[PDB]
RNA sequence: GAUCGCUAUAAGAUGCACGAGAGCGAAAGCAUUUCACUCAACUGUGUCCAUUAAUCAAGAACGAAAGUUAGGGGAUCGAAGACGAUCAGAUACCGUCGUAGUCCUAACUAUAAACGAUGUCAACCAAGGAUUGGAUGAAA
RNA sequence: UUAAUA
RNA sequence: GACCUUAUAGCUCAGUGGAGAGCACGGGAUUUAUAAUCCCGGUGUCAUCGGUUCGAUUCCGAUUAAGGUCACCA
């Protein structure tokens, strides 16, 4: 019958953080402490270099919306995110991916949002004065 | 499996808003000394206004609650606190103007100390001609003051629950424009963010009141 | 000698600015030396849009876009091709 | 007279010319008259290890072991003024 | 029980977007807002002095960063150092960790592509458009 | 990714 | 002198009851040519004598070389 857990078509809130080295989506409940479902495009795929690939963001993304679903989450807030601390701020190539794979896996979004953290002022970024060479 | 010891408790937000219940939050049910009703007296709540208030125009605020006590199945939450939307903060800075940022720690008539923050931009005219449209330090100081003594007197005779109400109409940013247009023309004023420094007292009887 | 008259900076009766950090390779470049290039996209690409939008649960909700503001150093801005080498007659335009 | 050993010549030629250094600074401060904080007169001399006693003011002054006023002792009581003060006004 | 998510903390450091061929300063340099203390300059002047001026060997203040001495702090980054790659080798570029240092106080040091590679003062000097701060008319 | 010499 | 250990390609090492590795060398390819790179090949008396040995380069003694430790109280 219903799964143990599972309630009514209700409010999920997906964190899609995806740098240029790995993938995540990963819904949490609306206050954001109870966590429903986490994939990460490293768990889809065989090799390293692979794991920001669009594809694997994908995979990532339909395996949990079908849980989300079967657990009775049927709409989604998306929280789009980059590894933007001191480092550059675009979200990696796997996020757009992974939200249009949310959408055409049959999912309600509601309000989405791009949480990537701007510094009000920076710490000392990794490199040194001449930076990556 | 996860879920099997896990159930959905529905969120409600005082009766100052449209949209009475918001969604459904989950925790672990009850264990030996683990209180399912004792583990969710702090939960932190992130809802946009335009679904608290059912219109779209409403979309540039994010309102945050917490849940106090539960009332069978229910949280009755509390208002937490306000910010802007990411999108729209930095959709309103304007490269070739002035930018003008403050802050106010005001005590509420009811025993709330909250900080307020506004955030203002110099404006261009109607027949301005040259591309820049900066303010003197002088004027600057002129507008600051204006603003953090305007929002003061706002927010110090209403309590904080009719204050936020007050947000909700647009009287204050329209009053802050009008009142600056005599020092600079301003056009764009927000409040971009309130706090909480410390939580005034409340009480059962309070919080009844609060929420029908 | 001299290739450009204002030196490739944007200083004048200054003399001392702060460093900036290139956006690719990290490098520390003065805020006036530094190619500063704005941009505004859309957090939806252009192929999601329709996607989005069918299976939606908001009425007339209008999607929101990103802002940044990208800083990069004369060798990975002309590397990025976000600038080219000119003519040295063509040097001197500055629209 | 000398180079630069002003006060430090005592000690003749046997204690190291840096430790000749530090114990220079501290001997200079500690056998210096101070401005008294109650009659302003340059009249204060240490008796004692953080004792002080105004010479032409009758007054005796608890103070630094070589200095009148040691820098960690001002900040403080700056600190305590602006505490009373505050919790005096609400 | 990592990466990830929410919530609370307490220090260090930094001061985004505004931010510009814009402002100030003798140069080095100066960016959260408030309150004080100072300083300089411009404009306005039927105010005062009456040559008091310019440049200046010797001489004196200030002088980025790194470095030294002694306390505090010690988050981030990181000469040395240690790993893993790459390579014919790699003591390097790439990745991980990481001491001194980076930060504040007191005192030394007195050098930079310290550059406008253009000494200081003064006179004359072809066409413009725009800008920062005053004065003064018109236009609310 | 690597690419020394006459 | 007394105890212990080792001896295998041209050089450093592996492994042995029925001889690998590397570096070197030779030929072919790539290159304008060398170096690097790719392909293939040829290299060991298993230090010299005796015995056990089914059969010894291995196991057991001997002769050599090579090292390591000890050589004290007077």
């Amino acid at each position: 019958e219903v799964i143990p857990g599972s309630t009514k078509d209700a409010f999920g809130v997906a964190h899609i953080y995806a740098t240029f080295n790995d993938t995540f989506v990963h819904v949490t409940d609306i206050s954001g402490k109870e966590t429903i479902i986490r994939i990460t495009g490293g768990m889809r795929v065989k090799a390293d270099r692979d794991e920001s690939s669009p594809y694997a963001a994908m995979t990532a993304a339909q395996d949990v919306a079908k849980r989300c679903k079967d657990l009775g989450v049927t709409s989604l807030h998306i929280k789009m995110r980059g590894e933007g601390g001191v480092y550059s701020k675009t979200p990696g190539p796997g996020a757009q991916a992974a939200l249009r794979a949310l959408a055409r896996a049959n999912m309600k979004i509601g309000r989405i949002e791009d949480v990537t953290p701007i510094p009000t002022d920076c710490t000392k970024r990794k490199g040194g004065r001449r930076g990556r060479r | 499996e996860p879920f099997s010891k896990k159930e959905w408790y529905n969120v409600k937000v005082p009766k100052n808003f449209k949209r009475r219940t918001v969604g459904q939050i989950v925790v672990n049910k009850t264990a030996g000394t683990r209180i399912a009703s004792e583990q969710l007296k702090g939960r932190v709540v992130e809802v946009n206004l335009a679904d608290l208030m059912e219109n779209e125009k409403f979309g540039a605020y994010n309102y945050k609650f917490k849940c106090e006590d539960v009332n069978g199945k229910d949280c009755l939450m509390i208002f937490h606190g306000l910010k802007l939307t990411t999108d729209k903060l930095r959709s309103i800075v304007k490269k070739w103007c002035t930018l003008i940022e403050t802050s106010v720690d005001v005590k509420t008539t009811d025993g709330h100390l909250i900080r307020i923050f506004c955030i203002g931009f110099t404006s261009r005219k109607s027949n301005q001609i040259k591309k820049t449209s900066y303010a003197k330090s002088a004027q600057i100081k002129k507008i600051r003051k204006i603003m953090n003594n305007l929002i003061t007197k706002e927010a110090a005779s209403r309590e904080l629950t009719q204050f936020v109400d007050y947000l909700r109409e647009n009287k204050l940013p329209k009053e802050i424009v009008a009142k600056c247009s005599k020092v600079f023309s301003m056009d764009n004023v927000y409040i971009r963010k309130v706090k909480i420094l410390k939580a005034g007292k409340i009480d059962s009887l309070k919080l009844l009141d609060q929420h029908q | 000698t001299s290739k450009r008259r204002n030196n490739g900076r944007s200083k004048k009766g200054r003399g001392h600015t702060q460093n900036v950090r290139c956006s690719h390779c990290g490098r520390c470049v003065p805020k006036d030396k530094a190619i500063k290039r704005y941009q505004i996209k859309n957090i939806v690409e252009a192929a999601a849009v329709r996607d989005i939008s069918d299976n939606s649960a908001l009425t007339k909700y209008k999607l929101p876009k990103t802002y940044m503001k990208l800083e990069y150093c004369v060798s990975c801005g002309i590397h990025g091709r976000v600038v080219r080498v000119r003519s040295r007659t063509d040097r001197r335009n500055r629209l | 007279r000398t180079k630069k050993v002003g006060i430090v010549g005592k000690y003749g030629t046997r204690y190291g010319a840096s430790l000749r250094k530090v114990i220079k600074k501290i001997e200079i401060a500690q056998h210096s008259k101070y401005v008294c904080p109650f009659c302003c007169k340059e009249a204060v001399r240490r008796t004692a290890c953080g004792i002080w006693e105004c010479k032409g003011c009758g007054k005796q002054i608890a103070g630094g072991a070589y200095t009148l006023s040691t820098i960690s002792g001002a900040t403080v009581r700056s600190t305590v003024r602006r505490l009373r003060d505050a919790k005096n006004s609400q």
